[PDB]
């Protein structure tokens, strides 16, 4: 009758208040409490989940994000094929269905996030747009999503696509791609980069003077926010995923969906509790079919971030992403989308070029080659 | 010859005097390194326990290389095993069973290799089996398991690239995730038409899969369905629900011995050590505590893999696929017998292959022998 | 790869073509010989026009 779940993160306050979440949770036969920290060494930390969580036989293990390294539990629960509770990962490589069979997090893919930018097409009303990206696997699949929305509109029938960029990490001179942008008349380009990659973009643009007024560098805060803001050209096109903040809100409705599922969970037939002993036991918990099935069946009424649900990917659904831009080289919130509903903010969103307006830059070039 | 720790992880019952004897038997005098053989044993399949063994690797001494074999049916064991080794970023080779089984989702830095090539090469050999079966019309049926779009992908690569009209009906995609209450997989069985079709899933997957096949009974005489080694799972494990006499291919269980190939993989680590200190002018620095190894990782050189690329020993080529598979593995075709025992169906030697009979067993209409003399027009 | 000369009744149709819609006429050659075809590479399995 004891409903037990695990947790892994750094914050001890989030651990205690997390136990409080268990307290209000058992009410909202009673639940049991289990938690762990997030250790630096994935080896012995994986060992920690091994000893504790197996002996705990938890329903799920809450996980925040203190490249691919920070998913040892991804290896762990799979040994039991156990239900996985993530929080702070906006990276969809962790959401790749291959490696992780059942892994559930609270946060949408930063890649799947840029679908927000796909709507920002409808915002800027810019049909012709370009794909700027660094070369990497996660980025590759990200662009794959970009196309997913792209041709998604095609069948949905003018979301004009363009060439795509691939820049290996630590690219010395992107002038191949960077300078190659000059070949594009329309100034709309969707940028995809990591931190220092985005740095190479920032120092790259005006170096070639491709920053010229109207040239649209469009990406997310995941690219834009942080040290990128240092050399970032002001008023650059960007937005931030809304509501992602800190271990508090993540940990808040987490057990919310957890127990909200635990209700109909025990309602199943031939049910079995989470398997306990790891030693000598190679058989994963068969309840995982119904457990993760319920995670799929899980659509939450009201979470800490609002109505909580997810698609077949099982992270979030119709999430909000805050629009923002640098106001006189100072990031200022430009708005948000509901999931689909772009909220224009109070102030006018400035263009680093002429005034605030969104120009039409696709005007043809005189040179005509054949 | 620099002493290199050779750690043989023996899962379950094995002959240690035989393998260790081969370690004493085989010694490469043309080698610039020396083996230090180690026989490791873990009686349990616990992934956590596997991790603890990884702790035992350096916990014993400085670990040069990791040789583990698998007698069990758990592939993901080998998977997250290679994940652990990835955290270790050290040489490791699966020697048998799941350890030899094809590892999906190769990690970025993962060096883990094993005897036998990828399912990529496998399915190709299957097409060759069609050349044996001489049935030009076929199809494919599979669940959502990994390599799906890959298997169907290179499958299509074989399809459209041919100068012959060999027919491919369709490719049946499935999954285990959707609620079986719909039983629409049985409708996919109703969708099954063509005399030949490809079948891709696990053996554990083959539980519900082939179980439903019995439900449709669509496998009756004339129905051609074949799957690969790991698809079929273990050599000595025969479930009743498996398709009768079903054709399959594998790396050689009968011909190639696991303790026999143990000395081979040892020699693989050796050939790895062949050019190592020569060209790199350095020796492998083992991580004292892999969990605490986060410091020394700055000086890491991946040329060991670059060294590990091209390799050959004992007339055998120890070079491996850049995808991690075997550069030129040897193949073994097999199919169940009337005794419900998989019987060797042949061997694919590179592209080439050798069938065990001038015709398929073939186990209503019969033949129409259609003997004729060619007279044009 | 060297500068060469361009004349043709087709090319002429380009001439009158721009003579309709003004654009700076630039003339290139064909690297390979063919026109173009969707083509399967030896890897990545993607049909590619050429």
């Amino acid at each position: 009758k004891i409903v037990n779940i695990g947790a892994v993160l750094s914050t001890r306050k989030h651990e205690q208040m997390f136990r409080e979440a268990v307290n209000q949770a058992n009410k909202r036969i009673q639940l049991q409490a289990t938690s762990v920290t997030h250790k630096p060494n994935a080896i012995q930390m994986a060992l920690s989940v091994c000893e504790d969580l197996i002996s705990s036989q938890v329903y799920a293990i809450l996980v925040s994000h203190p490249h691919f390294t920070p998913t040892p539990v991804s290896y762990t629960a799979g040994f039991y094929r156990i239900p996985v509770l993530g929080l702070t990962t906006r990276m969809s490589i962790y959401s790749d269905k291959s490696i992780h069979l059942s892994f559930l997090r609270t946060v949408p893919p930063y890649s799947h996030q840029s679908s927000v930018w796909f709507e920002m097409m409808r915002v800027y009303n810019w049909n012709h747009i370009i794909l700027l990206v660094s070369d990497d696997h996660e980025g590759r699949a990200a662009q794959k999503r970009l196309e997913t929305l792209l041709e998604e509109r095609e069948s949905k029938s003018g979301p004009k696509a363009e060439k795509v960029l691939q820049f290996d990490p630590g690219t010395k001179n992107v002038t191949a791609l960077l300078m190659e942008a000059r070949e594009l008349e329309a100034r709309v380009i969707i940028l995809s980069a990591s931190e220092d990659d985005a740095a190479t973009v920032y120092r790259a643009a005006a170096m070639l003077d491709m920053t010229g007024s109207g040239y649209v560098w469009l990406v997310g805060e995941r690219e834009i926010s942080g040290n990128a803001l240092r050399y970032a050209p002001d008023g650059i096109i960007g937005l931030q995923l809304i509501n992602g903040k800190n271990e508090s809100a993540h940990i808040s409705d987490a057990v919310g969906v957890v127990a909200q599922a635990v209700h109909e969970l025990l309602e199943k037939e031939n049910i079995t509790d989470p398997p306990r002993g790891c030693v000598g036991n190679t058989n994963i918990w068969k309840t995982g079919p119904l457990f993760k099935r319920v995670l799929m069946s899980s659509k939450y009424a009201d979470g800490v971030t609002g109505r909580v649900e997810f698609n077949e990917d099982g992270d979030r659904k119709f999430a909000q992403y805050s629009i923002m831009n640098l106001q006189n080289r100072k990031l200022v919130q430009v708005g948000i989308y509901n999931g689909t509903h772009v909220i224009p903010n109070d102030r006018k969103i400035i263009w680093p070029g002429g005034e605030t307006e969104k120009p039409r830059g696709y005007q043809m070039s005189t040179r005509l080659k054949i | 010859p620099p002493s290199i720790g050779i750690a043989v992880i023996l899962v379950g019952t094995s002959d240690e005097v035989a393998i260790k004897d081969a370690h004493e038997k085989d010694d490469f005098h043309h080698l610039s390194v020396v083996p230090r053989v180690e026989l490791v044993a873990m009686n349990e399949t616990d992934p956590k326990s596997i991790i603890t063994r990884i702790c035992d690797l350096m916990s014993d001494r400085k670990i040069q290389g990791v040789v583990f074999a698998d007698d069990t049916d758990q592939e993901a064991i080998a998977q997250i095993l290679d994940f652990i080794s990835a955290q270790t970023l050290t040489p490791i080779l699966g020697i048998h069973g799941g350890s030899s089984m094809i590892m999906a989702d190769k990690d970025e830095s993962s060096m883990f290799f094993q005897f036998g090539p990828s399912i990529e090469q496998q399915a190709s050999v299957m097409l060759n089996i069609m050349e044996e079966y001489d049935w030009y019309i076929f199809s494919i049926v599979t669940t959502y398991f990994p390599g799906y779009q890959d298997f169907v992908n290179k499958i299509r690569s074989t399809i459209e690239n041919s100068f012959v009209g060999w027919e491919l009906e369709e490719v049946l995609l499935l999954d285990m995730s959707l609620d079986d209450g719909d039983s629409k997989i049985q409708n996919q069985l109703k969708k099954l038409q063509s005399p030949i079709i490809l079948l891709y899933c696990t053996k554990e997957e083959a539980t519900y899969i082939f179980e439903v096949a019995n439900s449709v009974g669509l496998t009756g005489y004339g129905y051609t369905w074949i799957v690969p080694s790991l698809v079929a799972g273990d050599t000595d494990t025969v479930p009743s629900e498996f398709p009768t006499g079903l054709i399959s291919v594998s790396y050689d269980e009968w011909d190639y011995g696991l303790p026999a190939r143990v000395r081979d993989g040892i020699a693989i680590i050796t050939t790895a050590a062949s050019d190592m200190l020569s060209e790199h002018s350095f020796i492998p620095e083992p991580k004292s505590s892999c969990y605490n190894t986060h410091e020394k990782r700055i000086y890491q050189s991946n040329m060991l893999n670059r060294y590990l690329i091209n390799v050959t020993f004992e007339g055998r080529d120890l070079s491996f696929s850049e995808d991690g598979y075997q550069m030129h593995p040897k193949l073994v075709i097999i199919l169940l017998n009337k005794e419900r025992k998989w019987e060797r169906v042949g061997k694919w030697k590179d592209k080439s292959l050798q069938m065990k009979y001038y015709v398929w067993p073939r186990m209503e209409d019969d033949h129409l022998s259609i003997v004729t003399l060619e007279e044009a027009p | 790869t060297v500068p060469q000369c361009c004349y043709g009744f087709c090319i002429d149709l380009l001439i009158k073509l721009a003579r309709t819609m003004q654009f700076t006429y630039e003339v290139h050659l064909v690297a390979d010989g063919k026109f173009g075809t969707q083509e399967r590479v030896q890897n990545s399995n993607k049909k590619e026009w050429n």
